């Protein structure tokens, strides 16, 4: 169909979760995900590695401190 | 070398079709469960999707549209009786709990992902979108808000010229409809013809008016291998850049190609299909990499991920990571598979003379 | 033929019709140039020698090697009617004399009038007679009857033990009856044990076991029950498997049950009646509806035909699906698209019947056009003839000819060699049949007597007696 | 019905009539017995089968019957008589043009229908002029009224050399009447032939009395022939693309829905191009048959267009879509002959293929044979059969009756453009540079004889 009306009229607000850090190591940054997860998920660490600009030590130090998942768990058990 | 952008809402695979349908949503969860585990998640910059709002997302589609996709609920479906029997919504298009609320996170993410045509980024990667069937005057298919569309349109604000390249089964024929006319986007799909579900694209078939030789579209028969398909693939494109010369680029990866589809009968393997991606990467134009259909959430989340780490331009092992969703995965626990040995009726013959008549069209386009 | 219009060949195609159109009207009507006399029981008749040499290659023989020829094993009327059939070329059989005629055109060398007695001896083989007909096989050298006739006895063993007959039997005989088939259900170990009162028999043995043939779709969370026709004309319940689908197409392969439904119906499941656990195969690649399955045995396939599209238009499309495999595949294209037509497996070629025609005006015309597509060639053709009635309707194979129940209280019994039909009327809404054991079990569409038996036999129907609201799909 | 397949039915073998057949070639003529009868025709004796002989032939049943020994005919050739018993038992004989008319007689003299006929079509078909008068008197002489036809037909459009030509001198009133009841062109000079006679007002009166046959399309446009004297003659502009043109009875139709003759039709019905035209006046009716849709489709209907009422008629549709096939127009069967076919569901092949319609029953049907070359092929009917031509300069002959072709070599000299005139076969060449070419059939022998581009050739 032709659609004139259906024809297109032809003429950020992001919230940045994670972002890559280039000082920050790949190895130290897979060693401090390890012992985040073994002390205190992967995105958490990273979340709050991020909010704290960047920095390891600060993110180690602050790591201590019908609806919306839940019905995909069954399947998986049931699987 | 090219700053990656990869746009995913937490709460988006929380939108099931109900029983019995094959659009899962929370495939595309998998998928980033996958890009957590196998580390790409890192080098790559994750941005939270906004909920587009009714008036902005209103560009394309009808108010009256919008209006009734934002007042359908599933209580409130006896008083919604004569207005789901003309807008396709009901049958094919199941009603479930916040349908308008998925429709603005998938939304939301494919425009971000084209607003940042602010020469801010490279290559933008949401896999929450790829709806191309949501037509303007009503939902078709299993899509409800065709954001592709929207990102087009937004695109078109800075870019001169768009090029849509589809690599779904199906043939989108919400995108070519939305931009038959225009000539400013031009819109080439790979799709299977012949008493299929779209039952539009064929090559007899052209943009009307201003659009004559832009609506390029490559009818296919069932069981394509991947030599074939890149052997075919890679001159078109070629061709097309040589002479549209498209400012950016918006690749929709649908998933149906995958071999083992529920609802495709190509024939393809991970690297077959993601094999496009890396020869439009060579082109060196801003890029947009868009979801789509998928059903076999297996595949799918394997090709996402490929796909994701060659725009990274980075390699990972064919072991999968011990992710959340290790356990339903196949017993060889590889991302890459082998093709299932499947008749191919594309004959050489056949192929060669729609490329021939394709490239003929193409020398046609004004330059 | 190097040039018309000076020296050419001529061949006129009437011309071996002309000379059998001249035989009948002379040798027949006015008996003239009777060169001899055949006297059987002391009757003369009078026939040529060209006529019976050119037909029949023992007679020729006999005149090669004469006042009058006489013969003692052939009685009269059945001389009568062979010499007409010779004569004529058709002739009325009738099963009160089907073995002598089949015996004497076995002697006399008549392949054409041999091959259809032999085919009528399969086609009416019973558990009476089934041992007889197995034996003169045997004497005649005869494969089809004589693995018909092994068929009847190993899926009716269980009452053959005890028909006088089964023991004063040869050995090979009870060896090759015993050799397939003959199910664990009719216990072969008594029969085998009887039958000394021992070692061939003993170690060649295979027990296939009874398997589920009859399965009925209906109750629209949709069911699927399953019947086993045991004992003596009674039909039993062996399974109530529901898929709580929407299954809008089935085919029966061999003991397993595949149908096809579902929201946006393209999958396939698979059950094998031996369990609850449903199997998934391959999808159809195809998005059409009211399009028919038919199962190949011989090919190990499942044939998808015809079927509407998305937009409203008739597709003339033909996928098989592998059973091993696992793979859809395309073949060779109808000759006219139909829709709902009833599809039927015989030998290996698949009949199509009826459906929804395309009109000239876009339209939907009942058709009625039967049209036969050659698994072994890929080729398919429409047959010149059309069926009494159009419309939907179900078609089941038995024997060597097909069943065809339309709307109303007709049913044609089509037999696709002889291209000709059989009027049959139903006891007094569209109605189904299925072909069980060796019987015809006819099923009506809404229930609320069901179920009727019935064999071709002199057209008795006798009520016979789970119970599904809606029967939607029955499969034999 | 009412037969039980299990019961009681009667079998019908379809075979028995073949089976018979074979019996009686095999058991005859490789191996004679049987015969008990003797026929001798000029000392050659033949041990034939009266069965077989009345058979199909109700001659020898009627003095079979009415009164066995040796039998002696009258007049009959032994090579005739031999080819006569191979024709009623093998049922396959090879006709000769040396011995044609013997044969003919004979035949009908004899109770052969259908080896009547074809003789009487193989007369009809090698008529010539300086014959034509010998032909006439066999005809009358006998019952066959396609050949007295036929011998009329030829006798009219040749009067002019029929003046004097010592058959014409001592030929009866009666068949002079018949000759000159026809419509003979005034061309000929009917009135100086009448008057020769044998040197009354009647004859006189029944004189009822040229128009051209051959119009060539092309220089892209003209639209320009008249076969006179022995062995051609000539300028109308249209300046109006054509997809298709027809000719009915000297009026030049040429065809997107325009029509013109230069007079307006009515419009066609349907928008096609490359659409066979042919003028069947057995239902005096303009057919147009295949073509291709606008939409670069092919198109599969076909539409009637009467002369008298200008109202375009849809009918049955064909069963295979062809675009660009050959026309041929015979006895009111439409012959449509190759052309451009489906393929790959989305281009065209070249297709050889031959789709019969009948235009009295309204029907259509394809014909399993196929022919000896594919693509765009150009028709024309001479007499009772079709020859066909295309680019390779090699001409085939087509005669719907037989279920045989004849292959022809052409000269080397671009696509051939056939015609069919009264006298002749007349062959062109698209490339001008070759020029007008007259073939005898028969002697396979091409004699020869300004528009730079030739489209469309009718004749
Ligand atoms: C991207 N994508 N992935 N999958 C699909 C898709 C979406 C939908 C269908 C589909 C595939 N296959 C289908 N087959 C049938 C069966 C059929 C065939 C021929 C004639 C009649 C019925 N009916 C379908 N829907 C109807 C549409 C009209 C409405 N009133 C009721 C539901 C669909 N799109
Ligand atoms: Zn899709």
């Amino acid at each position: 169909r032709v659609g004139p009306q259906y024809q297109a009229v032809v003429p950020n607000l992001g919230m940045l979760v994670w972002s890559p850090n280039q000082n920050l190591s790949e190895a130290k940054l897979d060693e401090y995900i390890a012992i985040a997860k073994e002390k205190h998920n992967m995105e958490q660490a990273l979340g709050m590695l991020f909010w704290h600009k960047h920095n390891i030590e600060k993110s180690l130090a602050d790591l201590p401190n019908s609806i919306a998942k839940f019905y995909y768990s069954w399947k998986k058990t049931r699987t | 070398k090219k700053k990656v952008c990869y746009y995913y809402d937490g709460d988006i695979g929380n939108y099931y079709y109900g029983q019995g349908h094959p659009m899962k949503p929370h495939r595309i969860r998998m998928t980033h469960n996958l890009l957590l585990n196998y580390g790409l998640y890192r080098k790559m910059e994750i941005y939270r999707p906004h909920k587009a709002t009714a008036e902005e997302m209103t560009k394309y589609h009808s108010d009256e549209y919008i209006k009734f996709l934002r007042s359908i609920r599933p209580d409130n479906m006896s008083e919604y009786s004569k207005q789901m029997q003309r807008f396709n919504v009901g049958e094919d298009c199941p009603v479930f709990d916040g349908l308008f609320e998925f429709c603005q996170l998938s939304t939301g993410g494919s425009v971000a992902g084209a607003v940042k045509n602010r020469q801010q980024t490279d290559m933008a990667v949401n896999w929450a979108g790829g709806l191309h069937h949501a037509k303007k005057s009503e939902a078709s298919g299993f899509c409800y808000v065709n954001d592709i569309v929207l990102a087009i349109l937004e695109l078109l604000k800075y870019h001169q010229r768009v090029l849509y390249i589809d690599i779904d089964i199906h043939h989108g024929d919400g995108v070519e409809e939305a931009f038959y006319t225009t000539d400013r986007v031009m819109t080439v799909s790979f799709h299977k013809y012949g008493e299929y579900f779209p039952g539009t694209g064929d090559l007899r078939d052209i943009g009307a008016g201003k659009g004559k030789y832009y609506a390029v579209n490559f009818p296919m028969r069932d069981g394509i291998d991947d030599e074939s398909y890149g052997q075919i693939f890679k001159p078109i494109i070629s061709k097309v850049m040589e002479m549209y010369q498209p400012s950016a680029v918006v690749l929709q990866c649908g998933a149906d190609s995958l071999s083992g589809d529920r609802l495709g009968c190509f024939n393809l393997t991970v690297k077959g299909h993601a094999k496009c991606v890396e020869v439009v990467k060579t082109f060196n134009l801003p890029l947009l990499m868009l979801g789509g259909g998928g059903y076999t959430i297996r595949n799918v989340a394997r090709c996402w991920t490929y796909e994701t780490a060659v725009a990274l331009d980075c390699e990972i092992p064919n072991e999968l990571p011990y992710n959340d969703y290790f356990e339903y995965f196949g017993p060889d626990f590889k991302l890459h598979i082998s093709p299932s040995n499947m008749t191919n009726q594309n004959t050489p013959e056949y192929m060669e003379k729609i490329k021939q008549r394709l490239f003929e069209n193409l020398r046609m386009l004004p330059h | 033929d190097e040039n018309y219009f000076v020296n050419y060949t001529f061949k006129d195609r009437s011309h071996s019709g002309r000379v059998a159109q001249g035989i009948m009207k002379l040798c027949l009507e006015e008996e003239l140039f009777a060169d001899v006399t055949i006297s059987v029981e002391g009757r003369e008749f009078q026939l040529h020698r060209l006529v019976l040499s050119a037909q029949s290659c023992f007679f020729r023989s006999m005149f090669t090697s004469n006042r009058v020829i006489v013969l003692q094993d052939v009685s009269e009327s059945v001389f009568q009617l062979l010499v007409d059939y010779i004569y004529h070329g058709t002739v009325k059989l009738r099963a009160e004399e089907l073995q002598e005629i089949y015996e004497v055109s076995d002697m006399y060398q008549l392949t054409s009038l041999f091959e259809e007695c032999s085919r009528f001896l399969a086609r009416t083989v019973q558990v009476g007679n089934c041992l007889q007909v197995m034996w003169l096989a045997d004497r005649h050298s005869d494969p089809e009857l004589y693995t018909a006739a092994k068929h009847c006895a190993k899926t009716h063993l269980a009452q053959l033990q005890n028909t006088e007959e089964f023991l004063h039997l040869p050995h090979r005989l009870l060896t090759d009856i015993i050799s397939d088939g003959v199910p664990c259900s009719q216990n072969p170990t008594e029969a085998i044990e009887a039958w000394i009162n021992a070692e061939s028999l003993r170690t060649s043995l295979k027990e296939i076991g009874e398997n589920v043939h009859i399965y009925l779709i209906g109750k629209e969370h949709s069911l699927a029950v399953s019947l086993h026709c045991a004992e003596d004309d009674s039909i039993s319940v062996s399974g109530q498997n529901s898929l709580c689908h929407q299954i809008t197409a089935a085919c029966k392969h061999g003991g397993d049950l595949y149908v096809v439904g579902g929201s946006i119906p393209r999958r396939m499941w698979k059950c094998n009646n031996a369990t609850v656990d449903w199997e998934w195969c391959a999808p159809l690649p195809r998005d059409r509806l009211q399009h028919t399955l038919v199962s190949v045995p011989g090919k190990d396939a499942i044939y998808s035909l015809g079927g509407k599209t998305l937009q409203d238009t008739l597709s003339n499309a033909v996928i098989y699906y592998r059973v091993g495999d696992n793979v859809w595949t395309e073949t060779t294209q109808l000759e006219v698209a139909v829709s709902g037509a009833a599809g039927a497996n015989l030998n290996g070629i698949i009949y199509l019947l009826g459906g929804e025609e395309n009109d000239l005006d876009f339209f939907t015309k009942p058709s009625r056009l039967i049209q036969c597509f050659d698994t072994e060639t890929d080729k398919c053709h429409v047959k010149p003839y059309v069926l009494p009635f159009a419309g939907r309707m179900h078609a089941a194979v038995h024997k060597d000819l097909v069943f065809i129940v339309a709307e109303g209280d007709s049913l044609v019994c089509y037999n696709p060699l002889l291209d000709s039909f059989t009027r049959l009327c139903l006891p007094e809404s569209l109605w189904k049949i299925a072909s069980c054991n060796g019987s015809i079990y006819v099923f009506r569409d809404r229930y609320k007597a069901n179920t009727y038996k019935l064999d071709p036999a002199t057209s008795a129907v006798t009520v016979t007696r789970v119970l599904l609201t809606n029967l939607q799909f029955v499969l034999a």
